[PDB]
């Protein structure tokens, strides 16, 4: 089951 | 010891607002699930027999969280045109790996996070969960920013976590197949080389998993610095084959013998050319 | 920064002339991910050629299996095509049963 990265984008 | 890992891939496409996105799960480096954006429906589907554990919430679910991350890439994606300066027209790639390793303990050995932009390095989560290490200057950008807005927190929390109870499930689930081995198939072949020379092959066939050791002895030493190893290659059919070569004197070749090391073989194979 | 495909171009099984095999053309160490691969007989496309989806190595790098049925023959060359872009031209790797 994949993580969703932070809402913070490069 | 065993591993999770998600490798994610966006690919922008000029002129378009949705860049191409994959996203391939593994454990212990078999591809378990993949997420393609180019298909006519995009949806998580099932790459290991075992994976036909699941029922249809979880396969809803992680579709959903895809289609996130493919936005999170299209974002990231124009943001790094600006960073580079880069003019767009042309197409730019950024790529993740994220997971867990596990210790024989079963315990979490390490969490892993990289980003590479146009296939290099460009930001690591450390070790420790908590600092970055930024490639170049573009990316001291990132770091900053992540810093500023904690976001290594979250990333923690995951590695730490959800990566962990969904690895012990799924070798629980996959253990029949993932603790398997197919020992190698191996045989030494006999090849001209040049004037009273010639070259001794020795093949391994058909093994899983692909981690694998092939050696050649002459005189009871290791010909270390004087064999030719082949670029481990997959069979197409879930199996791996390698080959290890040498070049001898014609008339040498019964000193010479190979040595076959895998998993699945409690004793290594000891092979020689057999005219 | 391109990185240069490298091409592996094997049989399954072991070769036995007149007798069905698969032939695999395996690329690797490519950058960026776009790549066409083509599978020859004789100098001519074969029709059924199968490509497996693409993935990449930890290294960043990407790659690619495809794969067709095939007979090996005394006198029928096969062969590997590869085009991408950190080459100027596309590049041609005969099956050698020997590798």
């Amino acid at each position: 089951s994949q993580l969703k990265n932070n809402a913070k984008e490069i | 010891p065993h591993s999770m890992r998600y490798f994610e891939t966006a690919v922008s496409r000029p002129g378009l607002e949705e860049p191409r996105y994959i996203s391939v799960g593994y454990v212990d480096n078999k591809e378990f699930v993949r997420f393609d954006s180019d298909a006519e429906n995009p949806r998580y589907e099932p790459r290991a027999p075992w994976m036909e554990q699941e029922g249809p919430e979880y396969w809803e679910r992680e579709t959903q969280k895809a289609k996130g991350q493919e936005q999170w890439f299209r974002v990231s994606l124009r943001n790094l045109l600006g960073y580079y300066n880069q003019s767009a027209g042309g197409s730019h790639t950024l790529q993740q790996m994220s997971g867990c390793d596990l210790g024989s303990d079963w315990r979490l050995l390490r969490g892993y996070l990289q980003f590479a932009y146009e296939g290099r390095d460009y930001i690591a989560l450390n070790e420790d969960l908590k600092t970055w290490t930024a490639a170049d200057m573009a990316a001291q950008i990132t770091r900053r920013k992540w810093e500023q807005s904690g976001a290594a927190e979250h990333y923690k929390a995951y590695l730490e976590g959800e990566c962990v109870e969904w690895l012990h499930r799924y070798l629980k689930n996959g253990n029949a197949t993932l603790l398997r081995t197919d020992s190698p198939k191996a045989h030494v072949t006999h090849h001209p080389r040049s004037k009273g020379e010639v070259t001794l092959r020795c093949w391994a066939l058909g093994f899983y998993p692909a981690d694998i050791t092939l050696t050649w002895q002459l005189n009871g030493e290791e010909l270390t610095q004087d064999m030719e190893l082949v670029e481990t290659r997959p069979a197409g059919d879930g199996t791996f084959q390698k080959w290890a070569s040498v070049v001898v004197p014609l008339g040498k070749e019964q000193n010479y013998t190979c040595r076959v090391y895998h998993e699945g073989l409690p004793e290594p194979l000891t092979l020689r050319w057999e005219p | 920064i391109q990185k240069t495909p490298q091409i592996q171009v094997y049989s399954r099984h072991p070769p036995e002339n007149g007798k069905p095999n698969i032939l695999n053309c395996y690329v690797t160490q490519f950058h960026p991910p776009h790549i066409e691969i083509q599978m020859l007989k004789n100098g001519k496309k074969i029709p059924k050629v199968e490509m497996s989806d693409m993935s990449f190595s930890k290294d960043w790098s990407f790659y690619i299996l495809a794969h067709t049925e095939f007979t090996p023959t005394e006198t029928d060359t096969y062969a590997c095509r590869v085009k991408h872009d950190s080459m100027a031209e596309p590049k041609t790797v005969y099956w050698d049963r020997d590798m």
